[PDB]
């Protein structure tokens, strides 16, 4: 929006401030903009009016309208009281209060936080002012990076010196400071605070308490920005003495040490080196008066150190005398008084102090366990923190070690002599006596050092460059023999500054020898420590020890010279001395950091450095000094007491495993690991890691500790899982041994037999496993809520989830190729193995299947935001709901449905899922944005879930909002589904809000996607007949075709898809043709929606919504315009020529072909294999096979996509088909069902008709699947039949139809049903069109026409009679008669003299005996067909010919022929007669003696049909008798039978 | 209401239009041969000899 208020257009510039930062300057104008609007809220950092008694009195005497500016509101009973309320909690005045109260309604934040309105005030109050320092801040580290732009550099600067310090630029120009402002503020924000605290604690010594917490943070992070503003403003040379002695008082009036000192520290820190060090006002005449003030004091430490930085930053002026003027002024006793004040600052604890602060600086909720107990071993006496929830930020750690190396570079370019003196005083005390120990300054100035160089290689290289300087000079200085503390402090040094590989080098190279320390030292003190171990020990000494093996290993870690020089160093044995060490009765710190070092010196090594490690382990594991059986779970047993050694060396474990290539053969492990002893190899490893993690982890009270223990075991799981080949076995299991030979049989039998898969395997078969599983996987809601993303249960949940989803895949795998072949091992060869799966359990689903709360835990789950932990639930939910076991435990009344509706567990995970997929995503981040990954995980577990046992209902009819019910659905009154308020409307809401139609690009692809699966979940849900009622109910009841149809884009040649166009041969090959799939998909169930909501609303006889359908199809709606549906008829296009395909010379591999790829999907594996094979046999020939080798390559590159095309293809061609159906069927629905007149929509159908016309055309004879929907669509719309030119189009397109139909015949194409089609359309052409010059015209040009084919038509049309099929006998039958009478109307014809050339007459008449057998029935309708043609024949004199010659009079006799049924039985006798009485009478005289042998042969008969005749079935057998007789009587006058007498 | 009233399915609803199309067709061929038929018999019959070639008979047989 634009008309944003004040919290809105706060957090809009702080969101463009952030986006600057991170190197993106899309907002330029924006920000400039928006820093000229809010220039009144930069100029104040904080100022509330004081509470006012006028406008309490005015807002108390008449509460009924207020105005504000401009705007006026109406105040209540409730708002007065609410603003009543807020002003006296924050003594705010009445009417700034109002304001906020009513931008908290404006906004509607009740609803969004469920809170009384004034907490809302309070927080938007809050936030006001966080926003308004954090942009400050912003804004002023913008001015300052150096990664930038200059000109924007200095836009900044002069803005924040503009708006910040309000200090005009310098083109232009009673005002107030900087600086006193933003103290006052900082004052008024302690005032606050401190009576904030004081309220709270009177009122409670509820539901506000986290409110206040977040009021405190907020109020904290003002404090902290102020702080850091006023920093930056102090290093900008904007300060003065007044300002530093008022800072000063007020660090002496200090009475509590907390979080405001260590934001405070910098402030003061910047000050001392702007006018204490040369970097600034470097006055020696004022320097001297502030050294003589500065040296009441509430705290002395802070006294100390502020002592100790000044003294610090002021010897650079005693340097020399060439720069200054030191004349006239004493050296050695202000040198004797500098050196005493420093050792009484000393002695007062002011390095200890800034130890403290430096380490609760960086106070980390949870700590790498490989650095445990390390610079933690002092003597603190400083006050801890009260523990309060107040992290800090990264600007202010980084401004600290910033001013922490600058003080640690003065304190030794100035006082290096101060450091002689305090060290040597130090070595004579412990000399003098030993038993005390002295003080621990040098160790703790080294560690504040260490802590102030941590991650900043940039100045931690400052050490090494120059070894001549003063740092390096002391590094070495430092180095020489001195106690086991320093040497520990210089070890921790030394580790801390290898942030990186250079600086490892640089410190491998310096320690060793090119006095000092050296490396033979430290071996000589670890060997001289290991013999008096093995023949106490002082804490002292494991501190030594427990410090090189840290040093030891991240110098491995970081470097590689030293990790190749040492790992195999023989004057060194560095492996040999810790193992003997390991061994001996030492505190389990030592033997965890061993198995760190161990394990750094294993992160990357060979096949070599493997061998000599598994030979070291192996030879001090079978006799370390009792069987090596008893010996090697004692071992394992003592390793297993703790959890730093046990995650230690289950670490240690995991990183052996890997190989040395990286992360398919070569297992990461010797084949011959334990083969001297009888030993199972690897399998005790995992045996011991799975029993701990199993049993041993209730010994373990630190949840912190239960938690990376458990992350341990997971990733040892998984890295032991993915280590497995599933398709290699698969394929040995396959060909192996049926096919190739029976060599390589046994190394895929050792792989399988050594690798740790079945054993992982058969653990995770325990219960015990998935117990502690599922007990790590329940935890409550608000520990993962107050969690960090990379907290360590996020993690352990998803590689639990993780390791699951890998358990389900491969369980098959495991139970089908392991588990028959390790058990035929154990059988034929000896092996003592112990089970530790339960025979029970015949799949993994059956030892889960008893937990019900799991499914409640991960949906509740979904409501963290974390993408990978909420896709890692919504997969295992999909999985769980296609298992057939779970479901059928489950519905044998049922389990699932009651414990989602225990506390309303389905409510919030649908409206989580709601406001989860109304979520928006990020256009540029498509396929990476986290949100649509959700999604498209969504939506494939609710496919998954409806397509699975559609029948009966699921979680997902739940999700969606439906009352589950035994075998049975419905609604609640009032309820989410109800209301419109549900996962099932919110997709609805989603879809028609997506628009695909884009510019750029057009046609987006991952939009097509996500349409695409909504419309499979609609039509899923939708065919379900137990949900389709109710869901057609709700959807007509919001229009949803009139929004898709408003939604609907049109298709053409010239719009790309994504950039690319459909004519590019890639087109095939790119992924574009998915997205086609897709919207060919969505169009098709688009118009299947639409044809059945047409035709219920027709059949439930209600106007209401048909002319509505209607108007939306035409193309107007009540007037807003959409394209007809005759404008979507756009994908029929053969110009593309998917059929058609240009096939490559393919001079070799050209026998090679598709029988064993082939539903048409044609596997690319299939014929690798044979090309391969073929390949290896071109080689072995030894005939050209270098050469010619890449010629087959490229032939190989050139197939597979030819493979994929036609796959590709393929699908386009069925996607096509199904869309067309459905087009069709819409179409009928749109004929059949449709009660408006039909000449208005005569246009429609002309242009149906002109439409189609081209896709006959097109597709006549060549495929016979679309030809029968648009042939059936076509007989029906001619069924259902300025007047002249309409009458003239149709007549035309009516015979250009004619014609196509007629050649389709003659050539014999498609099935009978396509044929039967094309014999009606032609038979309503024949018989109604035709039947004066324009008819005797069009007569005559269809008869040249039918002669133009000649016999070739009529021999199929006979051909196709009395065949098979039912229909296009009876359908051939009746078009003969069409095209003879036809041929008739135009004496002799040429249609009967070809159907007898075919001897079609022949066999007609051979027919006719037996008729009695074959006579609504199909074969009646088809013999009344035949003899009505029979009869039609015996009109013509020529065919008398013919039908005499039939000797028909012989085939009559043989079938023995001579109140519905008996008027049948007449009709048919009628026809027989009148066939009869026509051939007789055709030709003359001639048949009359056949006329006198049938009477006379078949008399008295006929004799009661004639004396017969002389309700409705009654008439029509007196009809049928009445034209018996007529016939007969005809028959009789006509051969003459009176003459015979 | 809706959703259901004595109403058919789109699978049967196009069967049905099928069969009622066929059997029109089918009624409509036999409709037209048989006035086809009776057209021709008029024509051939109102020649000459309407009553005679009953009278004959009627005198001939018993009536």
């Amino acid at each position: 929006m634009t008309d944003l208020r004040k919290l809105e257009a706060l957090q809009a510039l702080h969101a463009e401030l952030v986006a600057v930062r991170q190197h993106r300057f899309e907002g330029l104008q924006v920000l400039e903009t928006l820093l000229e609007e809010q220039t009144d809220a930069f100029k104040a950092l904080i100022a509330k009016p004081a509470r006012d008694t006028k406008d309490r009195e005015a807002l108390g005497k008449e509460p009924k309208k207020l105005k504000i500016g401009e705007e006026e509101y109406s105040l209540n009973e409730d708002f007065v009281n609410d603003c009543l309320k807020l002003a006296d909690e924050l003594d705010l005045n009445e009417k700034e209060s109002a304001r906020i109260l009513i931008d908290c309604d404006a906004e509607g934040d009740v609803e969004t936080q469920s809170r009384p309105l004034w907490e809302c005030g309070v927080i938007r109050f809050h936030q006001e002012r966080k926003y308004l320092l954090d942009c400050m801040r912003l804004i002023l580290e913008i001015a300052a990076d150096e990664d930038i732009d200059a000109g924007l550099q200095e836009s900044f600067g002069v803005a924040a010196e503009d708006k910040i310090f309000g200090i005009p630029p310098p083109w232009e120009r009673q005002v107030k400071k900087f600086i006193p402002r933003c103290m006052e503020a900082m004052k008024g924000v302690r005032s606050m605070l401190q009576c904030m605290a004081d309220k709270a604690n009177a009122r409670n010594m509820l539901d506000n308490q986290e409110t206040l917490d977040f009021s405190r943070l907020s109020l904290v992070e003002q404090h902290e920005c102020l702080a850091s503003i006023l920093h930056a403003a102090v290093q900008r040379h904007h300060a003065t003495i007044a300002d530093f002695q008022d800072f000063i008082k007020i660090l002496r009036k200090w009475d509590k040490y907390d979080h405001f000192l260590i934001h405070l520290i910098p402030v003061l820190a910047a000050y001392i080196t702007e006018f204490g060090s040369p970097e600034g006002m470097g006055d020696l005449q004022q320097a001297r008066r502030l050294n003589d003030f500065i040296c009441s004091w509430a705290l002395p430490v802070l006294g100390a150190a502020v002592r100790a930085w000044w003294i610090a930053e002021h010897n650079g002026f005693y340097l020399d005398d060439t720069v200054q003027d030191l004349r006239g002024i004493n050296l050695d006793e202000e040198d004797e008084q500098r050196t005493k004040q420093f050792l009484d600052a000393l002695k007062e604890g002011a390095f200890d102090f800034i130890l403290s602060v430096a380490a609760d600086c960086k106070a980390q909720e949870w700590q790498d366990p490989s650095q445990l107990g390390a610079r933690q071993w002092l003597q603190r006496k400083i006050p801890s923190l009260p523990s309060e929830p107040f992290p800090f930020s990264h600007f202010l750690q980084h401004s600290l070690m910033v001013h922490l190396e600058g003080f640690v570079d003065a304190t030794i370019s100035n006082l290096p002599d101060v450091l002689r003196k305090l060290r040597t005083e130090e070595d004579e005390q412990r000399q003098l006596r030993p038993n005390h120990e002295q003080d621990m300054d040098l160790e703790r100035f080294l560690i504040i050092i260490s802590y102030a160089y941590e991650g900043r290689p940039d100045a931690a290289m400052s050490f090494w460059e120059d070894p001549d300087s003063n740092l390096a000079g002391f590094l070495q200085w430092a180095s020489r023999r001195a106690s086991t503390p320093l040497v520990s402090a210089f070890c921790e040094m030394l580790r801390c500054l290898a942030d990186n590989e250079e600086c490892a080098t640089a410190a491998h190279n310096f320690l060793l020898d090119e006095q000092s320390l050296t490396w033979s030292q430290i071996f000589k003190e670890l060997e001289y420590f290991t013999t008096k171990v093995c023949s106490e020990i002082e804490p002292e000494s494991a501190l030594m020890l427990e410090c090189y093996l840290r040093l030891i290993a991240k110098l491995a870690t970081e470097s590689e010279i030293a990790r190749k020089r040492l790992i195999m160093d023989e004057d060194f044995n560095l492996v040999d001395t810790i193992l003997k060490l390991s061994v001996g009765v030492i505190p389990h710190r030592l033997r965890a950091c061993i198995f760190y070092v161990l394990k750094a010196l294993m992160i990357r090594k060979t096949h070599e450095e493997l061998d000599a490690m598994w030979r070291w382990v192996e030879a001090w594991m079978t006799n370390p000094f009792p069987g090596p059986q008893e010996c090697m779970e004692m071992m394992f047993r003592e390793f297993g007491t703790g959890f730093e050694q046990s995650n230690a060396f289950i670490q240690l474990l995991t990183t052996l495993l890997v190989p040395p290539e990286g992360l398919n053969d070569s297992v990461p492990f010797p084949e011959w690991l334990g083969s001297s002893i009888r030993t199972l190899g690897i399998e005790p490893y995992v045996d011991f890691v799975f029993d701990v993690f199993a049993n041993r982890t209730k010994d373990i009270s630190d949840p912190s500790q239960l938690r990376i223990l458990r992350l341990s075991c997971l990733d040892f799981v998984m890295v032991c899982l993915v280590t497995f080949n599933e398709d290699l076995i698969v394929l040995g299991h396959e060909s192996n041994i049926s096919i190739d030979d029976a060599m390589a049989a046994t190394n895929l039998a050792t792989y399988v037999r050594l690798h740790p898969f079945s054993r992982v395997m058969e653990w995770l078969f325990n219960e015990k496993v998935i117990t502690s599983l599922i007990n790590t996987i329940h935890q409550d809601p608000i520990s993962l809520g107050s969690a960090s993303p990379d907290s360590p249960l996020v993690v352990s949940i998803l590689r639990a989830i993780q390791v699951m989803i890998k358990a389900l895949e491969l369980q098959e795998t495991y139970l089908h190729l392991v588990r028959p072949e390790v058990l035929r091992y154990q059988g034929e060869a000896g092996v003592r193995r112990k089970p530790v799966a339960n025979a029970a359990y015949s799949a993994f689903e059956d030892g889960i299947l008893s937990h019900l709360s799991l499914v409640v835990d991960l949906g509740k789950y979904c409501n963290l935001g974390h993408a990978e932990l909420t896709l890692a639930c919504l997969k295992l939910l999909e999985k769980i709901s296609t298992s057939s076991r779970i479901l059928s435990a489950w519905s044998p009344r049922n389990k699932a449905i009651v414990q989602l509706e225990r506390n309303g567990e389905g409510e919030t995970i649908s409206a989580s899922l709601s406001a989860s997929i109304m979520a928006t995503l990020d256009p540029a981040l498509a396929a990476s944005g986290e949100n649509y990954r959700v999604k498209l995980a969504i939506l494939d577990f609710l496919y998954a879930c409806l397509r699975a046992t559609p029948d009966q209902p699921t979680i997902a009819h739940q999700l969606l909002g439906f009352h589950c019910e035994l075998s049975k659905l419905g609604i609640e009154p009032k309820g989410p589904f109800d209301m419109q308020k549900s996962l099932f409307h919110s997709l609805l809401n989603v879809l028609i809000t997506l628009t695909v139609s884009e510019e750029e690009q057009g046609m987006r692809g991952y939009l097509v996607t996500l349409k695409y699966r909504v419309l499979r979940i609609l039509q899923l849900l939708w065919k379900s007949p137990l949900s389709a009622s109710l869901v057609m109910d709700e959807l007509r009841a919001t229009n949803f075709l009139f929004h898709m149809l408003l939604r609907e884009v049109q298709i053409q040649p010239q719009l790309p898809w994504d950039g690319q166009l459909v004519t590019g041969c890639e087109f095939l090959l790119s992924d574009a043709s998915l997205a086609y799939i897709d919207y060919l998909a969505s169009r098709a169930a688009i118009f299947e929606y639409i044809g059945k909501e047409l035709c219920s609303v027709s059949q439930n006889r209600i106007p209401s919504i048909k002319r509505q359908i209607f108007d939306a199809l035409n193309g107007q709606i009540f007037p807003l315009t959409i394209p007809s549906i005759f404008d979507f008829f756009d994908f029929i296009n053969t110009d593309y020529k998917w059929e058609e395909i240009p096939s490559p010379h393919f001079t070799y591999l050209k026998d090679l072909d598709l029988g064993p790829c082939i539903g048409v999907h044609y596997d690319i594996r299939k014929a690798q294999e044979i090309l391969a094979l073929k390949r290896k046999e071109y080689e072995h020939s030894q005939l050209a096979t270098p050469e010619f080798l890449e010629t087959v390559e490229l032939e190989e590159k050139v197939l597979i996509e030819w493979l994929t095309v036609r796959n590709r293809a393929n699908l386009l061609l069925t996607a096509r088909l199904n869309l067309l159906q459905a087009w069709a069927n819409l179409l009928l629905v749109m004929i059949e069902s449709n009660d408006f007149k039909s000449t208005p929509k005569m246009a429609f159908l002309l242009q149906a008709l002109q439409a189609i016309l081209p896709t006959l055309e097109a597709f006549s004879s060549l495929k016979s699947d679309e030809a029968f929907e648009l042939a059936r669509v076509a007989k029906v719309l001619l069924w259902k039949l300025e007047q002249f030119t309409v009458g003239n189009l149709i007549g035309d397109k009516l015979f250009q139809l004619f014609q196509l139909c007629l050649s389709a015949i003659s050539q014999c194409s498609g099935t009978p049903e396509l044929r039967s089609l094309y014999y009606s359309i032609c038979y309503r052409y024949l018989t109604a069109v035709v039947d004066t010059r324009s008819v005797t015209n069009a007569r005559a040009r269809t008869l040249k026409a039918i002669t133009l084919y000649g016999d070739r038509l009529l021999n199929v049309i006979c051909d196709d009679a009395y065949g098979s099929d039912t229909t296009c006998q009876t359908a051939a039958m009746i078009l003969l008669n069409a095209l003879v009478h036809t041929s008739r109307a135009s004496v002799d014809c040429p249609i009967i003299d070809a159907l007898n050339r075919l001897n079609f007459i022949g066999v007609l008449v051979d027919s006719l005996k037996e008729i009695l057998n074959e006579w609504a029935s199909p074969s009646q309708q088809y013999t009344s067909a035949k003899l009505a043609l029979l009869l039609q024949l015996c009109q013509t004199r020529q065919g008398a010919k013919y039908v005499l010659q039939a000797n028909l009079f012989r085939a009559l006799e043989q079938s023995g022929v001579f109140v519905v049924a008996l008027e049948r039985h007449y009709a048919l006798l009628v026809a027989l007669a009148r066939v009869v009485g026509a051939a007789v009478t055709a030709r003359g005289a001639h048949n009359i003696v056949q006329g006198r042998k049938f009477l006379t042969q078949h008399r008295g008969l006929v004799v009661h049909v004639l004396k017969k005749n002389a309700i409705l079935a009654q008439q029509a057998l007196e009809e049928r008798i009445e034209e018996l007789a007529e016939a007969f009587m005809l028959l009789i006058t006509a051969t003459g039978f009176l003459e015979y007498e | 209401s809706g959703t259901g009233l004595g109403e058919v399915d789109v699978d049967t609803y196009l069967s049905n239009l099928q069969t009622k199309t066929t059997l029109s067709m089918i009624a409509d061929g036999l409709e037209r041969s048989a006035r086809d038929f009776d057209a021709f018999l008029e024509e051939n019959v109102t020649l000459e000899w309407e009553a005679q070639r009953k009278r004959i008979y009627q005198h001939f047989g018993i009536k």
